[PDB]
């Protein structure tokens, strides 16, 4: 989970 | 010192 | 000298001492090489004991000519336009050259009228112009949009020959032209010039339809005409080779005369006899190669 | 560089494969039957020819077959033939090599598309993609420009761009979006113009075939290319494709490990991309911190961003400097509010910035995460003291002792708003003075429109059981979208500024100007904010702020879909809904074609409150 | 041996894997919070209690908490208890601990298993993995015997399902959690065991962990910790298993170190088919269907890989054609064998070198449908076999021979011996067989026994699929490796086949007097098959040809598990149904209790003909 | 896949 998102 |  | 020849014979050429050169590769199995066998008893071939010359070849044998009378020209599968010729006693089989310049399968090779020029059309849509002397090419053409079926060099002008293609067209080239290639207006599969009428030749189509066109048709085969040979008589008859596995010899007029269902497998290339004027020997992938009495 | 060679010619398969990966290449592109060996299955007798009809399955190994080899379909099989027993024929022996590479464990299979109808080809491909349990990939063979504008202008008597594109659209299309079949991309001399070469970018171009025809001499003779194709080779090695070398060595005095050589030096002659590797066109979900409580490793990934939290710093810093005159420096006390305080990184970088801005401040870290306020309690025990005061209670619900000077929050997603920082923001303010700041002061949100056809097989693939079978298009994706094309530069779709003063619901209407043609697959979506006056973070592809990767941007689909043309302008609807208990998105494309209204009533996806 | 240090002391974290890890063991099982530290949370003031209420997170690293700790509930959380307000807390302050170790990520989290009752535990743990995503494993913590009858006899007014009384629990508290994939045991081993068949049972179990006191540890001659025989017969047993060991207790040999208590387990490990079967235990798969599907080379080189089969083949033709041609015809009698089926040829070169070592001469036919197994039998041919082996690309079903044949030779056998239609395909090639004619193999037999396994009933309900019937999964066999389960009675023979048959639907009743209280979760089918006269081949787990992993067993599932007591039978019915095209089995359990009739008309799972 | 299943 990276970006802001699972 | 494994020995039953 | 291979111990044994391929399955799939590919091209057979009398020349005018009546010697016959086979052409064969091995399309199936674990290797895919080719070989060449001059047999100076034409009616001892296939059998690899009774043959004057062998040699066996890097890749497969696409097409073969003769460029004179101790000249083998092969196209290979390898992209190779290679040169093998005869020693003087006629029982070895030496190469040239074998120049790799075409970026595919050379599909056809044929030696223009002055015997020291040649052309090779390839898989790669390229038609190359060769100077045989020499070993290069003279010159590249990508005029086709699709790989090359055939080429068919005059027999009278030097420069002139004819191409055809899987984009649907025929070409007639001049290479002394500024723009050496002209249109001549179901897919082409073989060509054939006339033999001694300068501006007329036949072409077979993949649909097994001979036609006669001038600078006529019939359906002759049921599927593609994989090859187009003129008889060396003073009125030439036509053989016509497919892949329905069958053999017709037609008249000037391609009213058929003969028919031969002697083959198995498809019939690849027939060559008449200079010596006997009404022998046709064909030969085809079942490993057979045919002589016919052609009335 | 992963690189192959493709030969049409392979006397000896052990002897090839050798000579093949002694010149370095690592994998080899070859017929599995002859190529001239035409068969016939209908009319006798060749239909019945004995013997074997191609080489063993034992000539090598099985890693061999299934890591080394490419398969090719022979160039006499055109099941697009417009003679019936041509295409009956080549039906049936497309169907025979495709059962033999698959029967062999090919890894991949290179098919051509070199005319512009391949039906029957589709057909045929789509039956053997659906019949049995085979895991082999199918490269379609298809060129940058069509073999029929490459030919020469030597005879006598006798869509220009975009031609091959549309053949493969066509192909693809037919096929439905296989996630098998794949692009083999044929790069020849003459090269086509910027935009199309965006298109093809966009395509799932597995490979890349450079003939060596295409390669210019230098003066040592060793082979090199063009400016333009060293550009292409540049944005090819982007997408990490393998290239295939075809063709025969046309610089005959050097060897042909000289045209690899040439591609390994451009290879090695090419801190986000670093981040974001391994992520590329990886469809996440995106985080709902107010209806979810996250994880430690999910604040951690959060605060190993430098950048965000020095831009959160240095706009305390600005804004304490502000707020309070140097005169009044020491005495004037100001309450700062770290809204959603997280593990504690805007509590840290709010007292670092009233350090540096030699201010004196009372702060209050609020956070409803029940696990992360032991973190920030054991901060507070340990570190921070009577200074920083820990509040675990929802920044909505929580009844403050005193206003705030400064309220300062992260609450920030990819699109700005679908974290919900307006709602709790709005909650958030009756604790603000009347002159109080909020940072971050304003954010924007930004979409363009994209094309990207594995994002459309990735979002097609997102397929739940239980759920409706389409709802997967009816959500936003956090995406590192690598393999894409964006068709128009973004334009803002919603704007909240802190503290509201005067309904977060929102409509939006953007018209795209498109100046090529394409086909629209989706919107990604962007945001910038203005945390404090001239301090601000984005990560809109433009504005970017450098080296920030806390946000990857957003990705809403549509069902299908929307070819678009040249001159066209992409007109599209988005809604910002919301409820007692959800808020959502709604969106809808309206020009060139409409299309459904996507996630109505948050139907597939809600933001909850 | 992977272990760990169970401790429920733990002043600080660093200082305590440090030590654990010196000593060797690769976890820590540990209180997230302080387990004396009880908290309210409902009443006031204890529920507005300051500070943090556990340690921070960031002691250790994100990597350390997800890898090497194992979170334990608190004793005091009781959320079963009479008393309402004990009760509430407890639910409270569980979710809280389990809240937290998600937070945490930890890969486990054990829970005690120390009472009957288990109702209100089972639902908060149903909620929380309901709840929220999180990946963390929950281990049980049940023991062997139960706390009430490891008690000594010294009160003096109250002297001391006896053995199958925590099994009870554990089956009890994973059918309230609906057999959740996450929830699985561990299991303590303390001084007193049960019988033979109480440890069977919860070896089909889903055991993770185990715990092993160290008062449980005698003493040898030397003073180290060593264990009883029947202890070291468990410990074998789940070793077997590949469970990992936790370390309880203190030091009871405070001469030497848990050092010694480790290192009693690391010796014991290392004094103790399987090889090839690594990996692929408990891995559902689907039965191979030769006869509808074409199978890859690399299926037939797995098929190949197998020596014994085609020895035992070889011999079996070896034994016949001695029996069919005496000696002095030897040199003048031709026997025609047929090979059914060829393959690549393994049972071609069997015939041959048959033949051989038999001194007799064959004239031999390889039948084979595969046209891409036919290319390399016809390679075999060409290069190896010559004119002795003639090659037959087509069915042998509706093959027309030139001859009649002396024996006929196939391996169409499945692992249930007539899943891959060997009778219907040795029906249609009989017409070529001579009227004295053999045909190996000439026997076979399948064999079923009723089996019990958590983890195979998960595997299947894993196998659940869209676009299909929710449960027909339970209606297919699974070729799979059997190894957490528990076989309740020995197998039984269904169906019997014998070539050449001079109706292959069939059914069977079959009667199994199960000795013990279990859970019926499937049955497992094998076979035996007579190729010749004494030359078998056999998967059946008590006459298993040794070294023979050509074949897995059979798994058909039931759909939903039917418990089983003492003494009670089950019964079983088998169908072998089949129509023009298709072949499948049906299956029902009719006692103790009814089950539906398992694919009826072939729905889920059919053999094509 | 081995033991005669994919
Ligand atoms: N209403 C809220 N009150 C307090 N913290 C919140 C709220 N909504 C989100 N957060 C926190 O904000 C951070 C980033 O969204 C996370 O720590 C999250 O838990
Ligand atoms: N009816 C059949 N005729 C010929 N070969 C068969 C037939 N059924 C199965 N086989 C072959 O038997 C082997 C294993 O069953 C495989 O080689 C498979 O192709």
């Amino acid at each position: 989970g990276r970006g802001r998102g699972r | 010192q494994f020995e039953d | 000298a291979p111990a044994c020849m391929e399955r799939q014979l590919e091209a057979a050429r009398y020349r005018s001492d009546g010697a016959l050169l086979l052409g064969a590769s091995s399309l199936s199995g674990r290797c895919w090489a080719g070989s060449l066998w001059l047999f100076k008893d034409p009616c001892a071939a296939p059998n690899e004991g009774f043959c004057s010359a062998g040699v066996q070849t890097e890749a497969g044998v696409a097409d073969l000519t003769w460029v004179g009378e101790r000249g083998i020209l092969v196209a290979s599968d390898s992209g190779a336009v290679e040169l093998w010729e005869l020693d003087e006693n006629e029982t070895l089989i030496v190469s040239k050259f074998c120049k790799y310049e075409h970026d595919d399968i050379v599909s056809t090779v044929s030696v223009l009228s002055s015997g020291t020029q040649a052309v090779s059309g390839s898989k790669d849509i390229c038609i190359k112009v060769w100077d045989l002397a020499q070993q290069v090419v003279l010159s590249s053409y990508r005029a086709h949009a699709a790989q090359v079926t055939c080429v068919a060099a005059s027999p009278h002008k030097d420069s002139v020959f004819l191409s055809c293609s899987e984009d649907n067209r025929i070409l007639l080239w001049d290479t002394r032209c500024p723009k050496p290639a002209s249109q001549i207006g179901y897919l082409p599969t073989s060509l054939a010039w006339h033999p001694q009428q300068s501006e007329v030749f036949v072409f077979g189509d993949e649909n097994g339809t001979v036609s006669l066109v001038d600078t006529l048709s019939s359906a002759v085969h049921s599927q593609c005409v994989t090859g187009l040979v003129f008889s060396p008589h003073s009125v030439p008859f036509l053989a016509s080779l497919s892949e329905d596995c069958s053999l017709a010899v037609l008249d000037s007029s391609l009213s058929e005369l003969f028919r031969s269902q002697a083959h198995r497998d498809f019939v690849r290339d027939a060559t008449w006899s200079p010596l006997n004027h009404s022998l046709l020997t064909t030969v085809g992938w079942d490993h057979q190669v045919v002589h016919h009495v052609v009335p | 560089v992963s690189s192959g060679r493709d030969l049409n010619c392979v006397p000896e398969i052990a002897d090839t494969l050798g000579a093949v990966a002694k010149q370095g290449f690592d994998f080899l592109c070859m017929p599995v039957f002859h190529p001239r060996f035409k068969r016939e299955f209908i009319q006798e007798p060749a239909k019945n020819r004995p013997g074997p009809q191609t080489r063993s399955d034992l000539l090598l190994s099985g890693r061999d077959w299934n890591t080394l080899i490419v398969g090719k379909l022979s160039p006499w099989i055109r099941p697009d033939s417009k003679v019936e027993k041509i295409r009956r024929n080549s039906e049936a022996a497309m169907l025979q090599e495709l059962n033999f590479g698959a029967y062999l464990g090919l890894p991949a299979f290179l098919l051509p598309l070199n005319q512009e109808d391949n039906t029957n080809l589709a057909r045929v491909l789509t039956n053997h993609i659906h019949t049995g349990h085979h895991s082999s990939m199918f490269w379609m063979r298809v060129p940058l420009v069509a073999p029929e504008d490459l030919r020469d202008d030597i005879i006598e008597n006798a869509s220009g761009e975009e031609k091959t594109w549309m053949w493969w659209h066509n192909f693809r299309t037919l096929c439905d979006y296989s996630k098998r079949i794949a692009v083999a991309l044929e790069i020849g001399a003459d090269l086509p113009s910027n935009h199309v070469i965006d298109r093809w970018l966009g395509e799932p171009i597995k490979a890349a075939i450079l003939p060596t025809s295409i390669f210019l001499t230098n003066k040592k003779g060793f082979p090199v290319l063009s400016k333009m194709h060293q550009r292409l080779i540049f944005r090819l090695l982007k997408l990490e494709v393998q290239f295939i070398i075809t063709g025969t060595n046309h610089h005959s005095e050097k060897e042909f490990c000289s045209y690899l050589q040439y591609l390994e030096y451009l290879s090695q002659n090419r801190a986000y991309e670093l981040f974001a590797k391994g992520y590329e066109d990886y469809l996440q979900s995106p985080l709902q911190p107010l209806m979810d409580n996250l994880e430690s490793q999910t604040y951690e990934v959060f605060e190993k961003d430098p950048i965000k939290y020095s831009q959160y710093q240095q706009a305390i810093y600005k804004c304490l400097l502000d707020r309070v005159p140097e005169e009044e420096k020491d005495t004037n006390v100001q309450v700062l509010m770290v809204l959603g305080a997280g593990r504690g990184p805007l509590v840290n970088a709010s007292l670092r910035a009233a350090k540096q801005a030699d201010r004196r401040i009372k702060l209050y870290a609020v956070e409803k995460n029940p696990n992360a306020v032991v973190t920030l309690e054991n901060w507070q025990f340990e570190e921070w003291g009577s200074q920083v005061t820990v509040v675990s209670s929802d920044m909505r619900e929580w009844v403050a002792p005193e206003k705030a000077d400064i309220i300062v929050s992260e609450l920030l997603g990819s699109f700005a708003d679908n974290e919900l920082s307006p709602e709790c923001l709005d909650g958030a303010q009756h604790f603000l003075k009347d002159d109080g700041v909020s940072i971050p002061g304003e954010y924007t949100s930004f979409l363009a429109p994209i094309s990207s056809s594995k994002l459309y097989n990735e979002v097609r693939a997102c397929r739940e059981k239980d759920r409706d079978p389409e709802a997967q298009f009816e959500m936003p994706y956090v995406v590192r979208l690598h393999n894409f094309h964006q068709l128009s530069a973004p334009q803002p779709c919603f704007t909240f500024s802190h503290p509201n003063r005067d309904d977060n619901n929102r409509y939006c209407t953007l018209e795209f100007p498109v100046e090529v043609n394409t086909v629209l697959h989706g919107f990604a979506g962007y945001f910038e904010t203005v945390l404090y006056q001239d301090i601000t973070l984005s990560i809109r592809p433009e504005t970017h702020s450098p080296g920030m990767f806390s946000w990857f941007p957003i990705l809403f689909p549509i069902k299908q879909p929307i070819t678009v043309r040249e001159g066209q302008t992409i007109c599209v609807r988005f809604w910002r809904c919301s409820n007692s208990k959800k808020v959502w998105y709604e969106w809808a494309v309206t020009a060139p074609v409409c299309s459904a209204i996507h996630n109505p009533t948050g139907r597939s996806y809600t933001i909850g409150l």
